[PDB]
Order: C-alpha cells, then sequence, then structure tokens
C-alpha cells in the first residue's frame, strides 16, 4: 500500500483517483490519498469547480518513486512532484495519516475493475507517448493533441500514439491493394504486431491507455486512437485466437466503466456496428456484444 | 470537395482532370438455367475515362476473362476500375497526369484512393451531378469496339469529334451530356433523331454525325423536347 500526500488544497476541485473521485472544498484540510494498491499504474486527476472544462491528471506508478501533489498558484493547477529524500517523505506521510487528513483508496475486494482496465498498461510505454523524461509520472489533459492530429502544433505537448492509417502505403502492399484494404490482417499482424508493437500486450496496453485518456479527460484524440486500434483488429480476418478472447474482455470492462451519459461522443457508431455486426470478428465479441446491446441499444 | 452545379466551370479551366465512370465495367445478362435457377452471363465492358476540357476519351475495354474464377464481381469491378485508372495515370508523362480525378459514383472513391496512394498530389473527388456517362454504350461505335474485343485493350477517342474547332469546352460538354441524357432516357428515339436524315453522315474517325452549326441547333432542340416529354410520361405531369 502506497500514499500520495497533498501539500494543501487551496481551491475547490473534484479529485479523481483511477475510477473513484471526491469533492474537495477550497482550503479544506485535505492531505492526500492512502492505501493505493501497489502493482498497477494509477492516474490522479483534477477538475476545478470554476473551470468545468480542462480536466487534467498524472499517470504514475508508486514503485517508481515517492510522489506528491502541490498546488502552484502561478500556473493555477495541482502539480505532481517527486520527493527524492526518502526519510522526509515517510515523515510527512506518517504525520498526516496520524492526523487522518487522508482519504483511503476505496477498493472493494471483489472488484477487479481497475485491474481489468489497466492489465496491459505499462508505465514505461506511457512515457514514450507522453515524452517528458525529467518526470517519472506523466501529465495528460483534455486539450492535448496527438501526433496524427498534428499532421493534419507544439510537439512537446504531443500524445505520441502509434499512427494507424488504413489508406496509407504502410497499410497497403503494392499489388495487394484490394486484398489488404478489405482484410487488414497484413497491416495488423506483420506491420503492427510483429513490426512496431512487438507483441499483443503492448498493442493492448496502448489501446487501453487511449480509452482511459478519452474517458477521464474526454481527450478527443485518445478516443480516435482507441477506435482505430479496435477497427484494425475487427477488420482483420486472421487474428490470434488468444487476442480475440482478450479483446472481448478488454472492451467489456471499458464499455462497463463508461459513464452512461457520455455514450454519445465517446462511442463511434460506425466502428462499433462494423466490429460487432459487419466485421470478420462479429462472432468473436460475445461479451462486448451483449453488454453493448442491453446498455446502449440506441447507438445500434 | 464534391463537384456540383456551383463549381461547374472548374471542369474547363486549365488544370488537367478526368472523369471516371464505372457503370459499364461489369455487365451481365440474366437468364434461367435448365433446372430453373437464375444465372448471369457477363459480357465485355469498358471503363469510361474522359477529359472534359479536351474530349480525350480513354476507353479501357474490360474483357469477360477478367472475371473468370472470381467472387463478388460487382465489388471486384470497382477495384479493377481503380487498378486500370492508376495504370493509365502511371503510363502518362508527368506533365499530362491529371491533378484531379472525379468519380461518377461514390463507391469508387476508396478503391481509387487506395490505388492512387503513389500520387498523393492527385485529388480523388466525388460529384453530386447526375452525369449520363452510362449511356456511353448507346454510342454505336463505342458499343461495337467493346463488344468485338477478344482481349483487354484500350481505345482512344475524341468524344467531341471536331466540335472544339468551332465551340468551347463548356458548350462541347453540354452538347455531349445533353445527347447522352437523351440517349439514356429513350435510346430508340434519341437515335432516330440523330440518324433520320441519311445525307448527314459520320466520318470514319468520328462518333457523331457531321451536322452544320444550324443543324446542331435543330438537334439540340429535339433532344431537349424528347427529354421533357419522357419526364412528363414518367411522372404524369
Amino acid at each position: 500500500m502506497n500514499t500520495v500526500p497533498f501539500t494543501s488544497a487551496p481551491i475547490e476541485v473534484t479529485i479523481g483517483i483511477d475510477q473513484y473521485s471526491f469533492n474537495v472544498k477550497e482550503n479544506q484540510p485535505f492531505h492526500g490519498i492512502k492505501d493505493i494498491p501497489i502493482g498497477h499504474v494509477h492516474v490522479i486527476h483534477f477538475q476545478h469547480a470554476d473551470n468545468s472544462s480542462m480536466r487534467y491528471g498524472y499517470w504514475f506508478d508508486c514503485r517508481m518513486g515517492n510522489f506528491y501533489i502541490q498546488y502552484d498558484p502561478k500556473d493555477g493547477l495541482y502539480k505532481m512532484m517527486e520527493e527524492r529524500d526518502g526519510a522526509k517523505f515517510e515523515n510527512i506521510v506518517h504525520n498526516f495519516k496520524e492526523r487522518q487528513m487522508m482519504v483511503s483508496y476505496p477498493k472493494i475486494d471483489e472488484d477487479d475493475t481497475w485491474y481489468n482496465l489497466t492489465e496491459f498498461v505499462q508505465m514505461d510505454k506511457i512515457r514514450k507517448i507522453v515524452r517528458k523524461d525529467e518526470n517519472q509520472f506523466s501529465y495528460v489533459d483534455s486539450s492535448m493533441t496527438t501526433v496524427q492530429e498534428n499532421e493534419l502544433s507544439d510537439p512537446a505537448h504531443s500524445l505520441n500514439y502509434t499512427v494507424i492509417n488504413f489508406k496509407s502505403r504502410e497499410a497497403i502492399r503494392p499489388g495487394h491493394e484490394m486484398e489488404d484494404f478489405l482484410d487488414k490482417s497484413y497491416y495488423l499482424n506483420t506491420v503492427m504486431l510483429q513490426g512496431i508493437f512487438k507483441n499483443s500486450s503492448n498493442y493492448f496496453g496502448e489501446l487501453q491507455f487511449a480509452f482511459l485518456n478519452a474517458m477521464f479527460f474526454g481527450n478527443y484524440g485518445s478516443s480516435l486512437q482507441w477506435h482505430a486500434m479496435i477497427e484494425l483488429i475487427c477488420s482483420s480476418a486472421t487474428v490470434p485466437k488468444h487476442m480475440l478472447d482478450k479483446l472481448d474482455e478488454i472492451l467489456y470492462y471499458q464499455i462497463k466503466t463508461l459513464p452512461e451519459q457520455y455514450s454519445d461522443i465517446l462511442l463511434n457508431e460506425r466502428v462499433w456496428n462494423i466490429c460487432l455486426y459487419s466485421s470478420f470478428q462479429k462472432n468473436s465479441l460475445h461479451n462486448t456484444e451483449k453488454i453493448m446491446e442491453n446498455k446502449y441499444p440506441e447507438l445500434l | 470537395g464534391a463537384m456540383n452545379s456551383s463549381n461547374y466551370a472548374e471542369l474547363f479551366n486549365n488544370d488537367i482532370k478526368l472523369f471516371v465512370d464505372d457503370t459499364n465495367v461489369y455487365r451481365v445478362t440474366v437468364h434461367k438455367t435448365f433446372e430453373g435457377n437464375v444465372a448471369t452471363k457477363a459480357i465485355n465492358g469498358c471503363i469510361f475515362t474522359l477529359n472534359p476540357k479536351t474530349g480525350h476519351l480513354f476507353l479501357k475495354i474490360i474483357h469477360t476473362s477478367v472475371w473468370a474464377g472470381q467472387k463478388r464481381l460487382s465489388q471486384l469491378a470497382k477495384w479493377k476500375t481503380a487498378e486500370e485508372v492508376s495504370a493509365l495515370v502511371r503510363s502518362l508523362p508527368k506533365e499530362e497526369q491529371p491533378k484531379q480525378i472525379i468519380v461518377t459514383r461514390k463507391a469508387m472513391l476508396d478503391p481509387l484512393e487506395v490505388h492512387m496512394l503513389d500520387f498523393p498530389n492527385i485529388a480523388i473527388r466525388p460529384t453530386e451531378l447526375r452525369l449520363p456517362f452510362s449511356a456511353a454504350m448507346s454510342i454505336d461505335k463505342l458499343s461495337d469496339v467493346v463488344m468485338k474485343a477478344t482481349e483487354p485493350q484500350m481505345v482512344l477517342f475524341n468524344i467531341y469529334d471536331d466540335w472544339l474547332d468551332r465551340i468551347s469546352s463548356y458548350t462541347a460538354f453540354s452538347r455531349l451530356t445533353l445527347l447522352l441524357r437523351a440517349l439514356k432516357t429513350n435510346e430508340e428515339s434519341a437515335k432516330m433523331i440523330l440518324l433520320s436524315d441519311p445525307t448527314i453522315t459520320i466520318k470514319s474517325y468520328h462518333l457523331w454525325p457531321s451536322f452544320t452549326d444550324e443543324q446542331w441547333i435543330t438537334i439540340e432542340s429535339q433532344m431537349r423536347d424528347l427529354i421533357l416529354t419522357e419526364y412528363g410520361r414518367k411522372y404524369n405531369v
């Protein structure tokens, strides 16, 4: 069990931790979050009571350092920082928890939800998408753009997702034009799986990272990336049987955790009808199909 | 973006562009089998690729052999169209390659786009116009050369004959599409109108008769009248 203390809470904000969140009032004595499960990545995120737009947050892993939150009144946001002094850190944490000014990470033990959403998300792979290597944690907000969105402007703040494009030389072998664009298997298995991602777990990890950025920050470019990574599999007649069965689990839990009221911007009607009813893989997403139908029959 | 009545005079500026009509690529007759089932027989077809400024027609004849042993033919026809258009483009010297290709049917965008990937600077565009290029096979000489062909083969034509020697592309293009509009809506009568007078002939190197300027007026008016008559009949107006 690990802890993320907060120096203070100068402004009224809604704090989120993974899929949990709490209201914190301006200058309420709030000093952090305790009992965070070691072993997964986590993300802590903020929505000021004043500015309902820009949700922003930090991806992190406690195994990689002792991390803490201080509000910066010049920049006007909660910042994640690393305390390098081992002793001085356990000292602040012990004091605040003895003062009990900390909320507990509220995990029901039947619940494998966070694990299911983050199974393939590695912190090292996150820091290649949010390149800022002076920090062991990664900042994301509502407004950041992806690299593919930058092709069609500041690369420091880019989400460096893997570029997928069905109508590109990368995706289409000369002479197999028709075959490759109806059956993406080539593009998935050789170019993407064996070429770029090396294995299905890094693929799935980016897919899942992309979903969570869409969900927690309504990052519109993350939403695009997530659907593209889904379309590519579902549009492939030849997929490792293990990857199909994992994908059905991954989507189930993503569709399950999504807020009911956001189904309109976060779910692309075309992709989902194509994956569930038109694609090669229509018959291979039994769990995801069933949840989609009973919960969002409208979109289909 | 899409071509419609607004951006209509663009066809006649000096940017090379071609229309691609795929409607006569995959042609079948439908018949009954001995057991009573229905079967299709394919006949030869044609890709209709036209430069509307100059009249240069690149008629790529599609031999029935191309379908032999193939499934989902109406889908394949679209891909063979794009393969053949791309090959036409690659075969043209650079200064002659089009800057835009306008497909007459939206379903052709994705095959063409995928086939033109080596020409990112050629824009593939749809159109909202209702062009009558399907009636290309109602022009006797084009239907003939398609039907006689015994192998894949490209045949060059100028679809305007020698009209540009006396009129503008805009006008040329309007005569053409009027004549084909009429041919689509009532072939028997349209053809009656073009050939009634045996003293106006078609030059061996031409597709249409050698009407005088005065005679082209009478013809365009008869085409017009036919089209409006046929519309009345279709809708009871």
